[PDB]
Formats: structure tokens, C-alpha cells, sequence
């Protein structure tokens, strides 16, 4: 809910009503005459971010597999098979 | 003959290169690598000496090798000397190196994949023949089959393209040997104050008998060698001979014939037998890496380096270079097992510099080890040394910013940083 | 010795029959998904659904709607 509120007040014009009228007039006049979120990145930076995310994903999966190998149950199963 | 290459393909990348002849001095090449291209003197050099054969690595062995090599290299600044041609294990290593380079938060530590390739084996060499200083040459990347001509890997950052020698067709091998020997006689830092000799190491991956002369020359240059257990070629020969423990001419000849049936030349077979015997005669320079058992390439690298150092001599100063390597990689167990095991006498004055290095770089295990091995903190920690410890903060932690604010306040109110 | 062309049919069989372990094995043994997965092959994968899962019924409803509005099953 706080995310929704922050986004809404981010998009909102900067003057509280009844003043709002001024911001709306300004916006309409500029539209007729002429972001922190959802920004698009240059190709190099986009590629670097994709690669960094992939590397982080690989590290996360490796950490999962490692903590699974040294789990108590996996150690016991390995020990039982090896002792047999 | 300096130039730049702008690779065109799936991923755009820029690569530097230099032409060089078999009659050049390796000192010039090292000078241009360090200064002209701005590469810091590496803390570790690993050279790939195989993988160009038709048979290639097993996929699990291949991915374990690349993962281990990258993980070992990421700790410090490492060079990976490969035949920078897009083929075989080289392509996978280049891909892993570039992937790690992109996702590296610290630009200070860099893993550089250098490529030493022959001029005659390059595809579209005339395309890069331009090499305009203002305009880098455009080069297309193509994954050619085995054949006899390949294309330069896009992921290799720098290249050393050597011309074919009119005398013998081994210019690239001789250049590689000379480069490795020259690098082995350099210092890791800009100055020889906190610098070690650069640890040069070669990794063997499914060798063919045509590389035995170069391998023996490298061994004569006294550089460690790493052998993959499951590589396939000469690597299996060597690992089996180590398992046996002794090498006899008949045994090695039988192994050579069984492993490499295509080669049928009595003179060549006898020469290869002699070369294998002479290679195994050293032994201390040879180390086996079995990912099925250890799967920690850094551990095997450190063990090989310390073994070479111990075979060289027993003085504490000789081991000091390996000690700093162990400190750098948090291998307290390996250091304890190899260096700090009875043989080497260790004084308080010897460990002072290493104690400082382990203390600054946040290595508590090594601090504990050094304290237990004669370092007297009462003696060691003077007020000047404490101020030196406070000055050499990481510059990325809270204490650095707080001390910087305090220093700014002191300067505004108004040798050592803090 | 295993080539990419050799494993193509087996890759398709393992992919259709829901064998993730074999898909992982074939990918690691030279099957290049960039090379292997063309749009025609993706449509072939979509056509050969189990006919007992939700996606089959949903695609059947969509196809019935398309036919009512008006080679490969889907």
C-alpha cells in the first residue's frame, strides 16, 4: 500500500488543490504548445546489467546447491551409501 | 605495430593487439602490456597449454575447470595467457572471463585474458591489417570448425599476434616460453616494497606430443605445471605415470602407443619417450589437479607454488612469497600444512611485514596463526604502527568516511592521511 | 562422440515428454538452444501438448473461438 501511495504522489502535480488548477493549465498549455522509475538504459549499460544479474543468479544457485550438499540429510545419505 | 579491434557481433567489444616477431625481446612486450595498455602487473599468471586438439574436454570437466579458474583468479589480479582463438576450451575461458569482468564491482582487481596466437592461423587477418590509430579495425566473429584457421575470440581483451618464423614452425611456442620466463622474473607491485615475484603457472589440457619440447623447456625454466586428470591427451599419460610412481621406457612407450595410436614414427616415439622421462625426472614442478577429488583449483595452485618453492630451497625468505599468496587467498589451512610445518624456521622479524599485510587485509585466521608462531604483539604494535593501521583503511567503509569528516573539520579549524 | 545434429531429435523427445534432467544433459553436451529453437520448432512444441493439461483445453477454446470468428493443431 505504501508503494502505491508513493507512486501516486510521485505522479501527482506539485501544487495541492485548489491551486492544482494552475498546474493543470500549465500542463495543458505546454502539451498544446509542445523518470526515476521505468527508465530506459543505454545498450552498454543494459548489457552490463543483464550480465551482472545473470552472474548474481549463478552465485545464488551455487549457494543453494552448496548449502544442500552440506545439509545434514545429504551428508547422512552420502555416508550411508559410501559405508555400504 | 599497435592497433585496436572493434569486434562486431552479438556483443560489441573492443580489443587491443600488437604484432610481434620471434626475434623480439620479451621485455618490450611486457613493457607495452604494462604501460601502453595500462595493465597492472598481475598477481598470478596462468597459461593454457592445450585444448586445440580435435578431442575436447568433457562438459562437466570443462565447466568445473572454467568455474575453478575464474574463482581462483577473481581473488587477485590474474592473467590468463591463452591462444586467443575462438575454439575449444579457449572460447569457454574467454566467455567466463568476460562475464566475470562485466559483473565485477571492484575495477581494482581485474582478470585479464591475454591471447598469444600465431599469425598464420588467424582468419580475416587482412581485415585487422588496417589498425588505424584513430579508427580501430572492424572484425567479424565466426565460430569456425576445427580446420586449421580460427578467428580471434571477441572475449579476449588483449592479443599478442606473433609472426611465423621462417626457420622453424614453432615461433608461437618459443614466444610463449620466453614471455612466461620473463614474467616469472618481475615484481607483483609497482615498487619492490610490498611486491612479490609474479607466480607464473601453466595448465595442461589434453596435450599432443608436439608440445612436449615446449613443456620441457618450460620445466627447464623452473615454472610449475598443472595437469588435469581427465583432460585426455598427454595429461592422462602423466597422471598415470605419477600413479605408478616410476617411469620405464617400455611402460611409457606402451602408454604413448595406446593413447596416441595415430603416431607411428620410431625416432619420434623415442624422442617423446626421452622427453617424458626428462619431464617426470623433475616431479616437483608437476602437480595433478583432479576435480573429482579436490575441485578447488586455488588450493592446487597454491600447493604447486609452495612445492616448487620448497624444492628450490628451505630458507624463510624463499617461502615468504608463497606466504603472501596464502595470505591473499585466505588459505590458512594450506599455509599451515605447507609453510608452517616444522621445516622452516620462522622469526618475529620475518613475519612483521606479513603480519601487517594480514592485519590490513582483514585476515583474522592468519593473524591468529602469526601470533601463535612467535609474533609478539607487545613488541610488534607500536604507536606508529597503530597509526599506520588507522591510515590504511579500506576507503569504502564507515570508519574512512568518519575520519575524512574529522580531518576536514580539523583542516577547516586550521605525511599521514589520518 | 556427440554432435548437435545427433541430439536434435532426442532433445525434442526429452523436451516434449517433460524430462528436465535430460534437457539439462543435452544442453550441456553441445545442444545450442539459440541454434536449436526456431519459431517453427517452438510452434511444434506448442502443438504437441499432452491433451490432458490446462494449456490444451485453453488453446482448444481459443482455436474454437478463432474458427467461429472465421496443418498445425495450434
Amino acid at each position: 500500500q505504501r508503494y502505491n501511495l508513493i507512486v501516486e504522489y510521485h505522479s501527482r502535480p506539485a501544487l495541492a488543490p485548489p491551486f492544482i488548477i494552475i498546474s493543470h493549465i500549465t500542463q495543458a498549455l505546454l502539451s498544446f504548445i509542445k523518470d526515476l522509475l521505468e527508465r530506459e538504459l543505454p545498450s552498454g549499460l543494459d548489457q552490463k546489467l543483464m550480465t551482472w544479474e545473470t552472474v548474481q543468479k549463478e552465485n545464488y544457485l551455487a549457494k543453494l546447491e552448496h548449502e544442500h550438499r552440506e545439509s545434514s540429510g545429504e551428508r547422512l545419505r552420502y555416508t550411508s551409501s559410501k559405508v555400504q | 605495430r599497435l592497433g585496436d579491434i572493434d569486434f562486431t557481433g552479438v556483443s560489441r567489444t573492443r580489443g587491443k593487439f600488437v604484432r610481434v616477431t620471434s626475434s623480439t625481446d620479451p621485455a618490450e612486450i611486457y613493457q607495452i602490456l604494462t604501460k601502453q595498455w595500462g595493465l597492472a602487473p598481475p598477481h598470478l599468471v596462468v597459461a593454457l597449454m592445450g585444448g586445440d586438439e580435435v578431442a575436447q574436454l568433457k562438459p562437466w570437466l570443462r565447466d568445473t575447470l572454467r568455474k575453478g579458474l575464474v574463482k581462483a583468479a577473481q581473488s587477485t589480479g590474474a592473467w590468463i595467457l591463452t591462444s586467443g582463438l575462438r575454439f575449444g576450451i579457449t572460447k569457454n575461458l574467454g566467455q567466463a572471463v568476460r562475464d566475470h569482468s562485466l559483473a565485477s564491482t571492484s575495477p581494482k582487481v581485474r582478470v585479464v585474458a591475454i591471447g598469444i596466437a600465431p599469425w598464420n592461423m588467424i582468419q580475416n587477418r587482412d581485415l585487422l591489417l588496417s589498425a588505424k590509430p584513430d579508427h580501430p579495425a572492424t572484425y567479424p566473429t565466426e565460430d569456425l570448425p576445427y580446420g586449421a584457421v580460427y578467428s580471434l575470440d571477441c572475449n579476449h581483451s588483449h592479443f599478442i599476434l606473433v609472426d611465423e618464423d621462417p626457420k622453424r614452425p614453432g615461433a608461437t611456442g618459443e614466444m610463449r616460453v620466453k614471455m612466461l620466463k620473463h614474467i616469472s622474473l618481475q615484481r607483483t607491485g609497482y615498487g619492490g616494497t610490498g611486491s612479490i615475484e609474479i607466480p607464473v603457472l601453466c595448465l595442461l589440457v589434453h596435450g599432443e606430443p608436439r608440445i612436449l619440447q615446449k613443456m620441457y623447456k618450460n620445466i627447464q625454466n623452473s615454472i610449475p605445471w598443472l595437469i588435469l586428470a581427465g583432460s585426455g591427451g598427454v595429461a592422462d599419460i602423466l597422471v598415470t605415470l605419477m600413479d605408478r610412481g616410476c617411469w620405464d621406457a617400455d611402460i611409457v612407450q606402451e602408454l604413448l602407443i595406446n593413447t596416441f595410436p595415430d603416431g607411428l614414427h620410431s625416432t619420434e616415439i623415442t624422442s617423446w619417450t626421452k622427453l617424458i622421462q626428462r619431464i617426470l625426472d623433475h616431479g616437483h614442478l608437476l602437480t595433478v589437479h583432479d576435480p573429482e577429488q579436490d575441485s578447488e583449483l586455488d588450493t592446487v595452485i597454491l600447493k604447486a607454488l609452495v612445492k616448487a618453492c620448497k624444492s628450490q630451497s628451505q630458507e624463510a625468505q624463499d617461502f615468504l612469497d608463497a606466504l603472501k599468496l596464502a595470505v591473499a587467498w585466505n588459505r590458512v589451512d594450506i599455509a599451515k600444512s605447507e609453510i608452517f610445518s616444522g621445516d622452516v624456521q620462522w622469526s618475529a622479524q620475518d613475519l612483521e611485514e606479513v603480519m601487517m599485510e594480514a592485519l590490513v587485509n582483514d585476515k583474522p585466521d592468519f593473524v591468529r596463526l602469526f601470533v601463535d608462531n612467535g609474533v609478539n604483539i607487545k613488541q610488534f604494535l607500536t604507536y606508529g604502527r597503530l597509526q599506520e593501521l588507522y591510515c590504511s583503511v579500506s576507503e569504502k567503509n564507515l570508519l574512512h568516511t568518519l575520519l575524512l569528516k574529522k580531518n576536514q573539520e580539523r583542516q577547516a579549524q586550521l605525511k599521514f592521511r589520518f
